[PDB]
């Protein structure tokens, strides 16, 4: 006996007991009250792969940015503020050599752009040095510390953030490619027509605004080797973080779906090397995938359950769960009871009276 | 405490020093540079390489080196490399995990009384307080002679001589320590003005600043070694640091005390203080007088403006096709310069 | 210098601060332990893990506490993880590479020549130098107390306090350094103690250990640290230290020389250093009860024994065919111990 009060640990435990995936039982959720079969790429985009998108990731990239942007905004203000003092540097050198009027204006100049630094001072020859000392202050600690933080704060950013997701998702597309290749290595041992077998053919799809990101991302690529202590690098990166904004803000598109999540940067297409006869077949050849140990074909667990089409449409279906080791649920209205009597060899029955219900469960 | 662990990560993925630690050739690669300072550097680098496969080579070794000078662990000025800051304290860090001499000594904090009450008093300006400590001073050292005039003389123990001459070792050694730094913080300085230079170019600020015989470069660390080294130069104090350093050395307890290197470095201190002293300034000069070359070249708009045209031929590239071969040999537009004759007059004879 | 890169190599194998420091999740497992030095672990671990996915939490946090617990870097004592001194040597290296106060400075010049002038004249057994050298102290104070007397109060500038300020942190925060090496020490002396014990295991050196009420577990960094907690306890000194480092952390320019942090250590100096020296002798004392209670309890002999037995099994226990389900479940020879009865099948009656 072995009691958890944890779902989490438990199923744990399950997945461990069954030497099956993480996503085993999921798949087999989803294919346990899917309504109607629908067109290939459809199902093979909403059934058979699972949600993987990089929708979360662009959000904390976005705020990382404007965080920098923060960083870059102090070491301009910095830079405004060095460079509007040193005038008064020179008119004092000059004074040194009337010309008190220009002195005058310049340190104006000097305390308009002063956020605090220059609180309570005059245009006293007296309050000359001191001008002079913030300047030094400006020259010597403040700006080098600035710019290191800001350089710091830049390439961190530009190698942590938006170059790793793009990574991960082609990282997902290649697994994608991979588990499409070993499905349909499995689905060969099996005749959808005599002498004949499914094959599945997955090619990319080209988007406005996948031309764009690229393009994009090409511009950071190749403005990294200026030397301008940043600045065309800080540009760059700005086009594509707002391109990753734009894809978030709305993500119900086309076009935005097509950037941040790996299932739709594909097509899939099946070859024959009867839609309801083929999305059966690919259901169940997935199915058998992932409820199979590594390096092993017989499943440790084998019922699953399926919802519903003529006699020869059903004929092969069963015929297909047979192969695959698979044992088999069905849920049917009193609609079809004529050809489960012919496969199925029991019957559970459920008889609702008022607000209560009774099964009973009774061979044909 | 949330922002300690995003600076601690920030610190390993920029420093210098944690990389270098962090690399997977890191042993070879401090072995050789220690070695080194104490082209050629590729050819060590390799032979080094080479005797340790287990876990190209040249191809392999410049790499390394390249990417270690992009990191800066390592400059190269001109065809020749210099040594920074952060490969001091990695390998003062690497060499500390052997041997270490304690702190938490009775020798250490009898240092730290005698220091902090040095500074209480330094700060006083009251001429009342002065006298007083003056005199109390005067009183204690008169109390001790008229003790030793009784025949009380205290000599150490065995013991608290070696824990003085470890004490006095670990003081002294540290003195060397921000040597690098300095010259680390020029550079940068350097690196700055001439950017700014080029950023503006205007004339004004040039002439300016090359009219004036006022020293550029200056920075927070220069003025603290200005202070030491000033402070260096009076030899009435360092000769006779330097006898008392060598009547210490002959002592009994010096062998239990410190091994053969510390003796020897604990021997030679105040002549390689004042030579690795003397070669800072140099450094200094040199830099100043490269730059006041570079502003005297005037070349700076012309790097300006040619760095802002190859930027925009850059963007420009992006928005062809490079993939056909029809357009890579497509003849462009630039002028024969440096025209060599064609060959001969085609007359060999 | 060929012996050099093989004792990096050692080093890097071995030493854990090092391995600390190349890990993968170097950065975060650093500060979440350096936060909880200021079961519960692992909780802590997984949670700082969780949110740092980037780059089954909780199976990897125990894989990796269990791999440090093996390396040494931290220490299991009953349910309860203390810290090591590699820790400290890694969280010392991380945390300087953003703020390093410098030391080569004037200040640190002199108090090295003043350390050097009285070790010197400390070595010195014969009474007439130490006269002179009194007579000369004396005289020396004299000339100043009258150069005083003029009003000629000197001063220090802005530029000397902020420098002898942090000059005299830089030396205060040292005394601190070494007081988890000496418990590392103590807990080897215990190891290896316990280990002769077991191989020996003979009674008369166990009676012999248990009658005698000297002190077992000496080591040379428990001599050392004896020595300065002893001076630590005369307050007579504290007092004056402490009133001394309040007068100095209010002056102008104590806010140019530290930040607030610095500010707290050096405010707090003397009950931090009191406090934490008190904790050292509590450990030691805890350390030398178990080791006699380890002593009293007299199961060497029967561990020894059962030891041999064990390895003698586990080599035979290779020679077995474990392929086989047939020999897996063939009953083996162990007598029952513990027997349940069965529950009387009366039940009900």
């Amino acid at each position: 006996i072995w009691p958890y009060p944890s779902k989490k640990a438990f199923l744990a435990r399950l997945r461990d007991y069954f030497e099956v995936g993480e996503n085993a039982f999921t798949l087999l959720n989803r294919a346990a009250g899917l309504k109607q079969l629908n067109s290939i790429d459809e199902i093979f985009r909403e059934l058979v792969l699972d949600d993987r998108s990089a929708f979360e990731r662009a959000a904390e990239v976005a705020s990382s940015f404007d965080d920098l942007t923060d960083i870059h905004r102090e070491l301009e203000t910095a830079r405004k503020q060095q460079r509007s003092l040193q005038p008064v540097a020179d008119g004092w050198e000059r004074y040194r050599a009337d010309q008190k009027t220009e002195l005058a204006k310049r340190m104006s100049d000097a305390l308009k752009a002063d956020t605090g630094a220059l609180a309570e001072v005059g245009r006293e020859l007296v309050d000359v040095p001191r001008y002079l000392e913030r300047l030094r202050v400006l020259t010597e600690e403040a700006l080098p510390e600035k710019l290191k933080r800001f350089l710091e704060y830049l390439n961190r950013s530009s190698d942590d953030g938006v170059t790793q997701l793009l990574s991960y998702i082609d990282h997902e597309v290649s697994m994608i490619e991979e588990r499409l290749d070993d499905l349909n290595s499995t689905m060969q041992r099996v005749d959808f027509q005599p002498g004949r077998y499914l094959r599945l053919v997955a090619k990319k799809v080209i988007h406005e605004s996948l031309r764009t990101l690229q393009h994009a991302q090409r511009q950071l690529n190749s403005a990294r080797f200026i030397d301008d202590e940043g600045e065309s690098h800080y540009k760059a990166l700005q086009a594509l973080v707002g391109l990753l904004k734009d894809a978030c803000e709305h993500s119900r598109n086309q076009g935005a779906k097509a950037l941040l999540d790996p299932r739709f940067r594909l097509e899939f297409a099946v070859s024959v090397i009867e839609k309801e006869i083929i999305a059966s077949y690919v259901l169940t050849a997935s199915l058998s995938y992932a409820l199979c140990p590594d390096g092993s074909s017989r499943p440790l667990f084998g019922t699953i359950v399926l919802d519903q089409s003529s006699h020869a449409v059903a004929g092969r279906i069963i015929a297909a769960l047979r192969e695959f080791g698979l044992h088999a649920v069905f849920i049917t209205p009193n609609k079809e009871m004529r050809l489960l009597r012919h496969h199925t060899r029991s019957a559970v029955v459920v008889h609702r009276r008022g607000v209560e219900s009774s099964l009973v469960s009774l061979s044909w | 405490a949330q922002q300690r662990s995003e600076r601690y990560v920030s610190a390993r993925s920029q420093h210098p020093a944690w990389l270098l630690l962090a690399s997977r050739r890191a042993p070879l690669v401090l072995g050789c540079l220690r070695t080194l300072f104490e082209e050629d550097a590729l050819q060590a680098l390799s032979e080094m390489l080479a005797a340790y496969a287990s876990q190209a080579t040249h191809l392999q070794a410049g790499r390394e080196l390249r990417e270690w000078i992009k990191r800066r662990l390592v400059v190269e000025r001109e065809g020749r490399i210099y040594a920074t800051d952060a490969l001091e304290s990695a390998i003062q860090f690497v060499d500390s995990l052997d041997s270490r001499i304690m702190t938490s000594t009775a020798s250490r904090l009898s240092v730290v009384q005698r220091e902090i009450e040095n500074l209480e008093t330094g700060l006083n300006p009251s001429p009342t307080g002065r006298i007083a400590s003056l005199r109390r001073r005067i009183q204690d050292l008169e109390h001790e002679l008229a003790r030793v005039e009784a025949g009380h003389v205290d000599v150490l123990d065995e013991a608290q001589a070696i824990e003085g001459m470890r004490e006095v070792y670990n003081l002294a050694t540290s003195l060397r320590a921000d040597f690098r730094r300095v010259e680390d913080s020029w550079r940068e300085a350097d690196r700055a003005l001439r950017h700014s230079i080029i950023s503006e170019h205007r004339g004004e600020i040039v002439d300016r600043l090359l009219d004036g015989q006022d020293a550029l470069l200056n920075t927070p660390e220069g003025r603290v070694f200005e202070s030491f080294q000033q402070q260096l130069r009076q030899s009435a104090e360092l000769e006779v640091m330097r006898e008392r350093l060598r009547t210490i050395l002959r002592h009994p307890a010096v062998p239990k005390a410190l091994n053969r290197p510390q003796q020897r470095e604990l021997r030679w201190l105040a002549l390689r203080l004042v030579r690795e002293s003397q070669a800072v300034l140099q450094a200094r000069a040199r830099s100043e007088r490269d730059v006041r070359g570079f502003m005297k070249t005037g070349l700076a708009a012309e790097h300006h403006r040619v760095g802002q045209l190859l930027n925009d031929f850059f963007n420009l590239a992006l928005s062809v096709d490079w993939q056909r071969q029809s357009e890579r040999r497509k003849p462009a537009c630039l002028p024969p310069v440096g025209v060599a004759i064609t060959g001969v007059p085609a007359i060999e004879r």
